[PDB]
């Protein structure tokens, strides 16, 4: 399935001048050092995650640091990410900073949780360290970016623990003696993230790498007509397709799901079933060995008739917010709490985060104020509590809320932006606002007030993907075919 | 011990011949404790510990070369990280931390067969160190 498919995370490394000076000002040494670290992290990820981290590019500042460098991991991470947004433009799934400034914190590297495949969130910062040390830090940070984090609630409950009890696991504080195995909850979080639609940009094979043309490296690069890998593992997959980076008499493929038994599969086959309603099934082009590019519902499309919205391919509901923030057993409360707590109250219902004078929420809409769920546990899966978890009690409901934080300034305790409040009514700056606030673009439509001429759904690339037997770009002409 | 290769001999002459009286040459002094044949001793100019005297008058204790080597007695199969020893109850105990086991092991020397005897163990998850200190 989609999980079993080989993910390809396009990573680019940004390097500051501190470790450049520490490496005797040598460009080539830093380049090969980054290549070795990338290879080591890929070897880590290949055992379980089945994900190859392709070092698409790397930048090292031989001159000096462009922006302010501080020992605070959060401030330095923000500066690196804003520098990436301002200057870095090349397509890359993850943008990771090797921080020469060794952070004065207790955590090795600072990476956003579930932030991969994002312009302002796709990557993290890894501090200076030993080759293995920063390789482990990069592995932890990339696990963070793909939503793989140590589960605090399961740690307290003992639901899942590190099977490498010798020296702990990678997700925890980086001990000197590195382990070799990830926990099963790491992989479970990976399936949950991929099924949610996150990390959809990791399914592309780059054609250009920092590595010279190497036969059997697992990627069809420049100068290689086909690549089935080393013949040791080529027997299982693509045995007759490609041999020694060369075709076997009459052939059309090397690997890939869209090409079964080294031959082209029939047209219309689904090489990737949609994970949810936010995902769009991918069909092979009929002449491309690799599966179709990942396409999801455009940002603003609802998971259901009214409730829920797909952002970046990930569904968002109040119930989904409670599940991500608090836990699976925790579900969003009814409108009763929303209209009985957000209207007036301290620490119970608040629109904006103001400890002194809490922001009042109007009765027109109360679905963007304090996030209220049902049966909130002792501790959330991720984040921290700003004080104590708020608890509030003809129908009786167990009403609860909190102020779950994160490594970013954004507060997960409130309702995340874009959560629906009604018809085209979704959160923006802790308030229900229409689509005009977000200024969502209109896809290729021919009628009035429709999407892709009514029948058809626009993908994430703002391009229409018409339905069956609709070859027109704007879903206007019918072309029967067999 | 080149001298003893020959069996029969009555005269050996040492006159005006330099030497370096060290531990390796010490055998000669030891051989000079067994020699019987007509021999005249000459001066030896090696280390400054030896002055202008006769080698036959030397003693094997002037050369203080104590040969020290190590004999293998591998008996403990368990892995180890920290090995630390400490004198206690007139028996210097050796304490060993075993990796991947969380086992801290105590060994005491005994003269029954010239080895160390295991007598105690500790509970743990994965031992790294077992620093022993005896106070009061």
């Amino acid at each position: 399935n989609v999980e079993e498919e080989t993910k390809y995370i396009e990573l680019m490394i940004v390097n500051d001048h501190l470790m450049f000076k520490k490496h005797r000002l040598s460009v080539v040494h830093t380049n090969t050092y980054a290549k070795s670290v990338v290879n080591m992290a890929d070897l880590i990820y290949k055992d379980q995650l089945k994900t190859r981290i392709v070092l698409v590019a790397m930048e090292t500042w031989a001159t000096d640091n462009k922006f302010a460098i501080s020992e605070n991991p959060l401030i330095t991470l923000r500066e690196f990410m804003k520098y990436r947004r301002d200057f870095i433009k090349e397509k890359s799934d993850a943008v990771h900073l090797f921080s020469g400034s060794q952070f004065e914190s207790s955590r090795s590297g600072a990476a956003y949780i579930g932030g991969i495949c994002s312009l302002l969130k796709g990557g993290g910062v890894n501090e200076f360290g030993k080759t293995d040390l920063m390789a482990v830090t990069l592995a932890q940070s990339l696990a963070h970016n793909i939503g793989i984090i140590s589960d605090k609630r399961k740690l307290a409950s003992g639901e899942c623990k590190c099977e490498d009890t010798w020296s702990g696991c990678i997700m925890g504080d980086t001990g000197y003696y590195l382990p070799k195995k990830f926990t099963q909850c790491n992989i479970e979080e990976y399936h949950d993230f991929l099924n949610s639609g996150g990390g959809a940009c990791l399914f592309n094979k780059p054609s250009k790498l920092l590595d010279p043309p190497e036969c059997g490296n697992g990627f069809i690069e420049t100068g290689e007509e086909c690549d089935c890998g080393t013949p040791a593992e080529c027997v299982l997959e693509g045995a007759e397709c490609c041999k020694k980076c060369t075709l076997t008499q009459d052939s059309q493929c090397s690997d890939g799901l869209c090409c079964k038994k080294c031959k082209f599969q029939p047209m219309g086959t689904v090489c990737r079933e949609a994970v949810n309603d936010c995902d769009i099934r991918e069909t092979c082009s009929g002449n491309s060995s690799q599966c179709a590019p990942n396409i999801h519902k455009m940002d603003g499309y609802s998971c259901d008739g009214v409730q829920g919205i797909c952002f970046g391919g990930r569904c968002k509901t109040r119930d989904r917010q409670c599940k991500y923030i608090w836990g699976q057993k925790v579900t969003a409360s009814d409108k009763y709490c929303y209209e009985k707590l957000n209207i007036e109250g301290t620490e119970k219902g608040n629109c904006g985060k103001d400890k002194d004078t809490w922001i009042q929420c109007n009765k027109r809409d109360v679905l963007c104020g304090y996030l209220l769920c049902t049966n909130i546990g002792n501790i959330p899966r991720l984040g921290e509590l700003d004080g104590e978890i708020t608890s509030t009690l003809g129908r009786t409901l167990n009403c609860s809320g909190g102020h779950v934080k994160l490594e970013e300034d954004v507060d997960l305790g409130y309702v995340e932006d874009g959560t629906p409040c009604g018809p085209q009514m979704m959160c923006l700056e802790h308030r229900c606002l229409p689509v005009a606030s977000f200024n969502f673009s209109t896809c290729l439509s021919s009628k009035e007030g429709t999407i892709c001429s009514g029948n058809g759904v626009c993908s994430n690339e703002l391009k229409c993907v018409c339905n069956r037997h609709w070859i027109g770009s704007d879903c206007n002409t019918y072309f029967p075919h067999n | 011990d080149i001298f003893k290769g020959l069996d029969s001999l009555t005269n050996v002459d040492l006159r005006g011949n330099s030497f370096n009286c060290d531990c390796k040459l010490k055998w000669l002094v030891e051989w000079l404790g067994h020699t019987n044949a007509t021999v005249e001793d000459i001066y030896c100019e090696g280390p400054p510990e030896y002055k202008k005297r006769k080698i036959n008058s030397l003693s094997s204790k002037d050369f203080d070369c104590i040969i020290t080597e190590f004999a293998k007695s591998q008996d403990l199969p368990y892995q180890s990280l920290s090995i630390d020893t400490f004198s206690y109850l007139n028996d210097e105990y050796v304490v060993i931390a075993q990796p991947f086991t969380g086992k801290c092991i105590f060994l005491e020397w005994d003269h029954v067969e010239k080895t160390f005897r295991n007598y105690d163990n500790i509970t743990g998850t994965s031992t790294v160190v077992c620093k022993p200190i005896v106070i009061e």
